[PDB]
């Protein structure tokens, strides 16, 4: 048996359960990165590398080589935001500081770091741990966090401290 | 097939006909595709084997002006030679023929 | 071979419905939409048959 | 190139091949013509060894439609 | 336009390298009522190797796909109601997303010292992070003979 | 391998609108694993015997047919061979798109006088600005 | 980048990369061909000029000729259509003064 | 993605547009055929390129038929832009039995056959003679002692 | 009229340019997430 | 396939369902009731041919007529077939309505 | 009776199951050195 | 789409004529007058030029 | 098959080094499992929450609490070994960061550009 | 090997100048055009048995230089062709074909 | 190196006898082709490994190609325009290879370079900045459109009827001579 069909004005009613928004609402320990990749992304590359789509795209061979724009500002002006945890080496001498790193560094990309534009020389080993960004809540209650680090502990040769003048 | 299509067929006179007379999306079938580049190949082969043979009977033609007589097998010889020919191998297909004549016969 | 604005005879439906209990061996199961095919299995304690699937989500 | 090479390779393949395939059918009709021409008119027959080459021939060809034959 | 029918250059691509000479040996002087004004030699700079040879051919095609693969995809369209629908937030959501102490602080501190403020002491994302969702290269349609009286510039109604 | 299923907990909770995002989508014509198009460069030409290549003969880059590629933008074949690249010219010709994602132009009467439906590639005709209509109509003074 | 991108562009219009390392052939070396420039008074046919300008030599459809192309100089195209721009303000113009003094006779 | 899009089909005039895709070659369903570079092109440059001959050359009508496809009407002139079905329809009509008899179709001989059972020829060299399809398609032309009459 | 809505952030250089939009972008969401004039919060869910 | 699900009357449209029927043409130029419309497809008491030629531009346009032909020539074009004139174009006395 | 496209894989097998069941450089010229 | 009186449509003194105006009120303003003699105009307008544009 | 090498599915060394998902920088020859098809998607979502369980009696990839994020691991350098702990197949990989010196004019650059005491606990700093 | 055998017996340059002036020239392109399939030994092997080679579209392809000739359309059209290739060479070299365009020239002129 | 003006090879057709070729270099406009060619004719190979050497090494020194022209083939050779020949790794005309690595560049010689006399000899690359060891001498009379892609590094002085006579060899369907042109000696005379 048919339906009434021809009283209904021809609009597309939205489904009974409703699809949650693809943003990801949740700012816990389990937060989880999604790896489905959309459209925008692609566009948004694009835009950000050659300047689509005003600019015309840049020969396979450029795109593909260490001369492409952003490995060589990557390469040449590195970006990366080492810093250092005082209550390590703060009014105490310790053979092992604490720094926090970039999640994308690795222990011998952070012993260049600290060789080369600091000068540390003496690094025996290095312990990594990822940790969640540290998430807090304003006054008006929403939740904001803030980057994901990682604590790398170097141990050195000879202890090291900072004193602060009381 | 379809029993129209086999009617098509007689009636363009060949499967091969019929199947280089269909062009396209008129011809839908896959079978049809392939069975088509098989046949074009195969026209293409036979464009070759008549090139072939007209290349050979202008060879013969050429090669038969000093040949004809035959009266010195070192006359012969030097023309074989300056067109390329082995001996024994014409011996044979002489001997080919030869037993093709008495067949016939 | 005109219909004349008639209804269909029942046992059109009959081999119509035989025709689809031949032709019901394929599978349209995707990977992802399992999750959400799965809610029709109701194994949450807090499912409901009158109220919904609403005290279910966390 | 690695894809197109070897295409040009048979094709020249190809070209040689026809070329010894024309020399080959030219000497099969050059045979056939002289040895019509032989039997047809008169006074003009081969040398001495070709006639015994082309006789020994003629006898290992009949015995091999025998052989295949029985 | 009809009556100037100008002279028309007709480029002929012979087969052989003997061109122009078995033009000169025909020797026309009119066709139907063409009337040939001249018949000359084309010049044109030599075309490489490269212009037939198919490995070359078949390298600068890929590179053009590659090229236009770059331009054309994804196809994203350059605007839509559905952004600014989207990119919209009330007042309270706004309030919600973006906001800081430091509008009170500066408030507490203007109080107190008699400053002036010029700019907002806060970046304030009036779309609550929607306009990220809209594609960079996003623009408005030019919209004619629009059903309002504001550009009249009416001042006393 | 890997199942899905309800879950209640926070891995669930974030699963339930992680996989509502829309994957990029790119329309990829069937390939031609037959007939391949690019090897046809080779077909029905003459090669001299003296450096043992092929000609680059004008009337076969003239009269060939050019079969619409992806990753190479186009193959010129002989066009003896062309009818087995029928469906490569219709996906070539065919926005590169889900019809359902357009479908909105064949649904109104001034986009469907606007846009030219041919072999479904819903790409929009040529216009005249509003200042060239009103000009084309000033100067024939109607 | 752009810098490099023309610089590019200008070494591949010449043609001088090949997979094996060695120079390419010259260019004028393969061509084989030659074009002829007419300049006629009126436009003729593609296929008129085809058929008296082919050679009568050879036995193919095409008789020697690629193809013929029929240009308008820029200066005959300009020409044209400062002429059409010309003949509409004409029209328009004796439209108007008609309209005008129509009702003063 | 299509990096490069095929041209209208039998673009091949200088003033008016292609025939419908259909009618060349490709999908039905359009009754009229549209070309961006003729539509992009100034009408100054149409009537620049083309001359008065030419353009009535262009604007000759078929009507109501089709140039590009002999014996049928035109689909732009049909009432659907889809090819009319009463030249090409199928062997049997709805709910008519196949009751087809056993047609005989002319053959061209190329041997002199001679069939021994019936002591009578079949056909001479070079001679037109009907014979039965199943025949010709299983045993004469295999054996190609005979060809189509075409 | 507007080229972009008028609640639209300005991700934009002051000579119109766009060679930094994402690094402005990326830029304001740094300072969404933890701004540098952050006072002393006040609520009883701290960082640290 | 023996049974299509136009035979059980199922409706499957766009707005109703989501669904469309797998037989059925993406694009329709003309939907049934503009086909229908047999008073605006034939020449029914609808005049076809809308250009109005002065008198000289009617005799201009009978000398591109190659003599000996006949109106008797030309036939009535079919019902199927759309009553249309381009006006004066080319080979305009073939056209029936022209 | 006898309806194996409407029974299951696990009730009957077609036809086309049971028969597709049983279905489903450079040469140089080279003489060894032994002879002569 | 449908029939409708477009040989009606444009026929009246004026550009209110032959209009099917139901979202009008008893009272208007100076600007809601305003307004009502812009839509109109408006609306023969955008009908001739757009109607001249799909022609051209 | 797979892209990516197998000892990403089952490691070579007996108790299972070397499984996780790994990012690849874009222009290494390496290739790593971490892939962002609809096909890949379901297994990768696995081995982030799911986890990976060896039939030796342990977790290799994620045994419990915060979930990695294969978006930012560190790019893959090379592929294990039974006799040492790792080859370095990909060099350029890691990160070199290498500074220029006090060469030229370096020794007056300042951090920031000069335009024409006792700290005490506040609540807020303006600028 | 078959280089073995070429660089034994060459073709000399006579019939190679034969073979050039010779009016017809062969096109060596088709093999390129055979349908590809990855089928594997068993299964060709099997369909060679079990005559599936020729059915469904499917064929087998055999390099052959000598072909029969009665009936055959496509060699009657190449024997056809090259008879008329052979009147036009004769035409054009009795000077009848220069008359004859000779003529349309003047045609053209004088129309 | 001024000491090294001139090289020498000993071209041999098949079976035919060796014909000594000699070249002629200019150091001065481009030291380091003239220097490669140089150091390629030299080859010395000296190194004379002993029975623990080979045993702790595991694998010949003389496994990898060595740096000499010896045993190099002319595998491209067009009869009216030139003859190229010259690689290490191989004989049939591809991998390139150098005495400072892979492949040197040198932009200032190679803008530099003109090709307008005959038997003039340069470096046959695939770039304009990847050269290596395969060089080519030119036959054909003036080749203009090789400016700023390849480097004339000298000529040759003694030995155009060699180049002559090894431009006649014919080509086999292969695309490489039909008769192995080989060099069995190369050298330098100092
Ligand atoms: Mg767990």
């Amino acid at each position: 048996k048919g339906w009434r069909t021809w009283e209904y004005q021809h609009t597309r009613p939205d489904p009974r359960p409703f699809p949650d928004p693809p943003v990801n609402d949740y700012f816990g320990r389990s937060r989880i990165w999604n790896p489905i990749a959309c459209k925008l992304g692609y566009v948004r590359k694009k835009a950000d590398e050659w300047g689509w789509p005003n600019k015309p795209p840049p020969p396979t061979g450029l795109r593909y080589s260490q001369e492409f724009f952003p490995f060589f500002f990557e390469r040449y002006f590195p970006d990366a935001e080492v810093r250092l945890l005082l209550d390590s080496v703060l009014n105490n001498e310790t053979k092992r500081p604490v720094f926090q790193i970039p999640c994308s560094m690795s222990k011998v990309e952070l012993v260049n770091y600290l060789k080369n534009i600091y000068g540390i020389d003496n690094v025996v080993r290095v312990e990594v741990r990822n940790r969640r960004g540290r998430r807090y809540k304003n006054e008006v209650g929403e939740i904001k966090m803030m980057d994901d680090y990682k604590v790398a502990v170097v141990e050195l040769d000879t202890p090291v401290s900072v004193e602060l003048k009381q | 097939m379809v029993e129209a299509a086999m009617f098509e067929v007689e009636k363009d006179g060949g499967f091969d006909n019929f199947i280089l007379k269909r062009s396209g999306p008129e011809l839908r079938s896959t079978y049809g595709e392939r069975i088509r580049r098989h046949i074009l190949v195969r026209q293409k082969e036979i464009q070759k084997n008549f090139v072939l043979q007209k290349q050979a009977q202008m060879l013969v033609e050429s090669m038969e002006k000093e040949i004809l007589p035959m009266e010195d097998g070192k006359k012969v010889e030097e023309v074989l030679e300056k067109y390329g020919i082995d001996k024994e191998q014409l011996l044979r297909d002489i001997a080919r023929a030869a037993v093709a004549k008495k067949q016939q016969l | 071979n005109y219909d004349g604005n008639l209804p269909t005879h029942r046992a059109v439906h009959v081999n119509a419905m035989r025709e689809k209990a031949r032709q019901k061996a394929p599978r349209t199961v995707a990977g992802p939409r399992t999750f959400y095919n799965s809610a029709g299995s109701r194994a949450n304690a807090r499912s409901s048959r009158f109220g919904g699937q609403a005290a279910v989500g966390k | 190139y690695e894809f197109h090479e070897p295409l040009r390779r048979k094709n020249a393949e190809d070209m040689r091949q026809f070329q010894t395939d024309v020399i080959d059918m030219a000497c099969a009709m050059l045979g056939e013509r002289l040895l019509d021409t032989v039997n047809a008119s008169d006074t003009s027959s081969f040398p001495a060894e070709w006639q015994e080459a082309i006789a020994m021939h003629v006898e290992e060809i009949e015995a091999e439609m025998e052989e295949v034959a029985a | 336009p009809d009556e100037i029918e100008g002279p028309w250059e007709a480029y002929i691509t012979y087969d052989r390298e003997d061109g122009l000479s078995y033009a000169q040996s025909l020797g026309i002087t009119t066709i139907g009522v063409a009337t040939v004004l001249g018949l000359t030699e084309h010049v044109r700079e030599p075309q490489p190797y490269a212009v037939v040879d198919p490995v070359y051919c078949e390298a600068l095609r890929r590179e053009r796909a590659r090229e236009e693969t770059l331009m054309k995809w994804p196809h994203v369209p350059e605007w839509k109601y559905e952004y600014s629908t989207y990119t919209r937030k009330h007042l309270a959501d706004i309030v919600q997303y973006n906001y800081t102490n430091v509008v009170d602080y500066v408030d507490r501190e203007v109080l107190l010292t008699g400053k002036s403020v010029w700019e907002c002491p806060i970046h304030i994302d009036h779309t609550c992070g929607g306009s990220k969702t809209v594609p960079p290269h996003a623009k408005k349609p030019v919209r004619y003979m629009d059903a309002g009286i504001a550009n009249v510039g009416v001042t006393d109604i | 391998p890997v199942v899905f299923k309800q879950g209640q907990g926070m891995f669930s909770h974030q699963l339930k609108r992680l996989l509502q995002k829309k994957s990029i989508h790119r329309y990829n014509w069937d390939p031609l694993p037959m007939y391949d198009p690019r090897k046809l460069v080779h077909a029905s030409r003459h090669m001299d015997v003296e450096t043992w290549r092929e000609v680059p003969d004008p009337h076969w880059d003239e009269r060939s047919y050019l079969v619409p590629d992806q990753m190479f933008y186009n193959i010129p074949v002989p066009p003896e061979y062309k009818d087995a690249y029928w469906w490569r010219e219709l996906q070539a010709r065919r926005v590169q798109c889900p019809v359902e994602w357009v479908s909105h132009r064949m649904y109104n009467k001034g986009d469907r006088q606007r846009y030219d439906f041919q072999d479904l590639a819903f790409r929009k005709k040529f216009e005249f600005s509003y200042e060239e209509v009103v000009k084309n109509a000033k100067d024939m003074r109607s | 980048t752009a810098r490099a991108v023309e610089i590019f562009k200008e070494r591949l219009k010449r043609g001088i990369y090949r997979y094996p390392p060695g120079p390419p052939p010259p260019p004028g070396a393969h061509d084989k061909t030659s074009v002829v420039k007419v300049e006629l008074s009126c436009y003729v046919e593609e296929e008129r000029l085809r058929e008296l300008f082919g050679r009568y030599d050879v036995f193919e459809p095409h008789k020697g000729i690629v193809r013929v192309e029929l240009k308008l100089p820029d200066e005959v195209l300009k020409q044209k259509e400062e002429a059409e721009q010309l003949w509409t303000q004409y029209m328009a113009e004796c439209s108007d003064v008609k309209a005008y003094h129509q009702w003063s006779t | 993605v299509a990096p490069w899009v095929p041209p209208p089909r039998h673009d091949i005039k200088v003033t008016m547009p292609p025939p419908p895709g259909g009618e060349v070659g490709g999908r039905f369903g359009v009754s009229q055929g549209y070309s961006d570079r003729l539509a992009r092109t100034p009408y100054w440059k149409r009537m620049a390129l083309s001359t008065y001959k030419l353009r009535m050359m262009e604007n000759a009508t078929r009507y109501p038929m089709s140039e590009h496809r002999p014996g049928e009407y035109d689909i732009r002139y049909l009432p659907t832009p889809y090819p009319c079905t009463i030249r090409n329809r199928p062997l049997l009509e709805v709910g008519e039995p196949r009751q087809i008899p056993s047609i005989r179709i002319p053959v061209i001989f190329l041997v002199n056959l001679f069939d021994e059972a019936k002591g009578c020829w079949f056909g001479r060299r070079y001679e037109t003679v009907y014979v039965e399809r199943q025949f010709m398609r299983e045993e004469l032309m295999p054996q190609r002692y005979a060809i189509y009459a075409t | 009229q507007r080229k972009l809505p008028k609640h639209f952030p300005v991700v934009q250089a002051s000579d119109g340019s766009s060679l930094l939009r994402e690094e402005t972008i990326a830029c304001m969401e740094r300072e969404r997430r933890l701004p540098h004039n952050m006072g002393k919060l006040y609520s009883y869910h701290r960082p640290y | 396939v023996k049974y299509t699900p136009m035979m059980l009357n199922i409706q499957n449209m766009m707005w109703w369902n989501g669904k469309r029927n797998l037989y059925r043409a993406t694009y329709r130029e003309k939907t049934w009731y503009e086909i229908s419309r047999t008073g605006a497809f034939t020449k029914g008491r609808r005049p076809v041919m809308r250009q109005k030629y002065s008198r000289e531009a009617l005799q201009a346009a009978l000398a591109m007529v190659p003599p000996g032909f006949e109106v008797a020539d030309v036939p009535r074009p079919p019902q199927r077939i759309l009553a249309q004139s381009e006006g004066i174009v080319g080979r305009w006395y073939s056209n029936y309505w022209t | 009776r006898f309806n194996p496209e409407s029974v299951g894989l696990t009730r009957g097998t077609s036809a086309f199951a049971w028969k597709w069941w049983h279905t489903q450089q450079e040469r140089r010229s080279h003489r060894p050195p032994a002879w002569d | 789409g449908g029939f409708t009186m477009k040989y009606k449509k444009g026929t009246g003194l004026w550009d209110e004529d032959h209009v099917n105006d139901y979202k009008t009120n008893r009272y208007l303003s100076a600007r809601a007058t305003m307004r009502w003699y812009q839509e109109m105009e408006r609306h023969q307008t955008r009908n001739s030029l757009n109607a001249r544009r799909a022609t051209q | 098959k797979n892209s990516w090498p197998e000892w990403m599915d089952n490691g070579a060394d007996g108790t299972g080094y070397g499984i996780g998902l790994h990012r690849t920088h874009p222009l290494s020859r390496l290739r790593g499992n971490l892939k962002r098809s609809p096909s890949h998607v379901p297994r990768v979502l696995g081995m982030m929450i799911q986890g990976v369980w060896h039939k030796s009696g342990v977790k290799l990839y994620f045994r419990g609490g915060k979930p990695p994020n294969p978006s930012v691991h560190p790019y893959l350098t090379g592929e294990p070994c039974p006799l040492y702990g790792w080859k370095v197949t990909d060099e350029s990989v890691i990160r070199q960061f290498n500074m220029p010196s006090i060469d030229g004019t370096n020794f007056r650059y300042k951090p920031y550009v000069a335009l024409q005491k006792p700290l005490a606990k506040r609540l807020f700093f303006w600028r | 090997t078959d280089r073995e055998r070429r660089q034994e017996r060459p073709i000399t340059s006579a019939a190679l100048a034969v073979m050039q002036k010779c009016p017809i020239q062969p096109q060596l392109g088709f093999v390129h055009a055979l349908p590809h399939d990855t089928r594997d030994a068993l299964l060709q092997e099997w369909e060679r048995m079990h005559h599936l080679d020729w059915q469904f579209g499917k064929a087998v392809y055999t390099p052959r230089s000598k072909e029969n000739v009665r009936g055959n359309l496509t060699w009657l059209r190449e024997d056809r062709h090259y008879d008329q290739r052979m009147k036009f060479m004769q035409e054009v070299e009795s000077g009848e074909a220069r008359a004859k365009h000779m003529k349309l020239i003047a045609e053209a002129a004088g129309n | 190196m001024r000491i090294s003006e001139r090289a020498f090879m000993d071209i041999a057709i098949g079976t035919k006898a060796p014909r000594r070729i000699v070249f002629k270099l200019f150091p001065r406009k481009c030291p380091s082709a003239v220097k490669n060619f140089i150091e390629l004719c030299s080859g010395n190979v000296s190194t004379d490994t002993y029975e623990s050497g080979n045993r702790d090494k595991l694998i010949s020194e003389s496994a990898l190609p060595q740096l000499t022209y010896k045993n190099s083939t002319f595998h491209r050779v067009e009869k009216g325009y030139l003859i190229q020949g010259g690689d290490i790794v191989t004989g049939r005309g591809t991998e390139q290879l150098s005495i400072y690595g892979g492949t040197f560049s040198a932009p200032e010689e190679v803008r530099a370079s003109v090709f307008d006399k005959p038997g003039l000899v340069g470096t046959a690359s695939s770039s304009p900045n990847a050269h290596g060891s395969q060089f080519f001498i030119l036959t054909a009379k003036e080749a203009n459109h090789l400016n700023g892609t390849c480097i004339c590094f000298g000529q040759v002085a003694d030995g155009l009827d060699v180049v002559q006579e090894i431009e006649q060899v014919p080509i086999d369907p292969s695309g490489f001579p039909s008769l192995k042109v080989s060099i069995v000696d190369c050298g330098v005379l100092e």
